[PDB]
This record gives structure tokens, C-alpha cells and sequence, in this order.
């Protein structure tokens, strides 16, 4: 029974894609998410084309649309499978998707709104916390060369 | 065009990202 830490998994997320999305202040203080929003900004400067290219000939900016955004997270672990990367790559389209609504505020906090639980789920929360949560992957972002 | 092909086309390209920016320790 986590049921006292879902709450907190989906504002964590959320205020990643309010940081490295809308580049905005969130609602807690998440001090071990600090260099892993570093490393996804980062990605995110680095692999924009990438990523505005998956979205090409996608009508998204809509509640069907950002829905099917959500969806896609989920079936990233489609094959069985899951890694840190897939995990990151995740975290850092939720963000690419926050900062594509930006100027459209119902869409953006209906994203907000969704994304965030979507992403906790393709994750996988029981995966996630076997590999130490949070603490894992700032190891991850800090240790390791891109 | 069918939503399950967009979703399915989608992940398929986060998941191959994914695996390519993965940097965990590979299967023997």
C-alpha cells in the first residue's frame, strides 16, 4: 500500500513538466529532481528536431489529442520492457507537450492534469521503486555520460 | 489515422529514443 506517495509521485512529475516544459516554478521543493530537470532541459535542447518530429502530422493540441499522448506513454512498455532511458524519454515528452501548449492555458492545464498520472503509469511504479525511485535516477542523471 | 495506429506508431518511436539514450547496463 503506497497510497500516501501517489499524490506526491504525480506532483513531482507535474512539476517537471512545469520546469523543463514551461520553465516555471512548482508547487514543493523537490531537491533530488534538481540535476535530473537539468539533464532533461537538456535533452531537450539537444534532441528538439527528434522529438517535434514525432509530433508532425499529429493533431494534438486538443483534450482526444494530448489523451492519446497519455496513451502513447503507456504502450512505450507495450514489449515488456523497461529502462531508464524509456523512462527518460518519457518524463522529457511530457515536457516537450506542456511547453508545445504554452499558449493555449485550457490545453496546457488539461495536460497538466493528465499527463502526469499517465506518465507515473508508464513508468511503472513498482519498477520504478525497485530501482530506488528518485534517488535511482538522480544517480543515473549524475553518473553517467550521456 | 485510427487512433490505435497513432498511439501505436508513437510509443514505438519514444520507445526505440528511449532505448537508444539508455545507458543501463546491457543483456548478455
Amino acid at each position: 500500500m503506497d497510497e500516501d506517495v501517489l499524490p506526491g509521485e504525480v506532483l513531482a512529475i507535474e512539476g517537471i513538466f512545469m520546469a523543463c516544459g514551461l520553465n516555471e516554478p512548482e508547487y514543493l521543493y523537490h531537491p533530488l529532481l534538481s540535476p535530473i530537470k537539468l539533464y532533461i532541459t537538456g535533452l531537450m535542447r539537444d534532441k528538439e528536431s527528434l522529438f517535434e518530429a514525432m509530433l508532425a502530422n499529429v493533431r494534438f493540441h486538443s483534450t482526444t489529442g494530448i489523451n492519446q499522448l497519455g496513451l502513447s506513454m503507456l504502450q512505450v512498455s507495450g514489449d515488456g520492457n523497461m529502462n531508464w532511458g524509456r523512462a527518460l524519454a518519457i518524463l522529457t515528452f511530457g515536457s516537450f507537450v506542456a511547453q508545445k501548449l504554452s499558449n493555449e492555458p485550457h490545453l496546457r492545464d488539461f495536460a497538466l492534469a493528465v499527463l502526469p498520472a499517465y506518465a507515473y503509469e508508464a513508468i511503472g511504479p513498482q519498477w520504478f521503486r525497485a530501482r530506488g525511485g528518485w534517488r535511482g535516477l538522480k544517480a543515473y542523471c549524475t553518473q553517467v555520460l550521456t | 489515422e485510427s487512433q490505435e495506429d497513432i498511439i501505436r506508431n508513437i510509443a514505438r518511436h519514444l520507445a526505440q529514443v528511449g532505448d537508444s539514450m539508455d545507458r543501463s547496463i546491457p543483456p548478455g
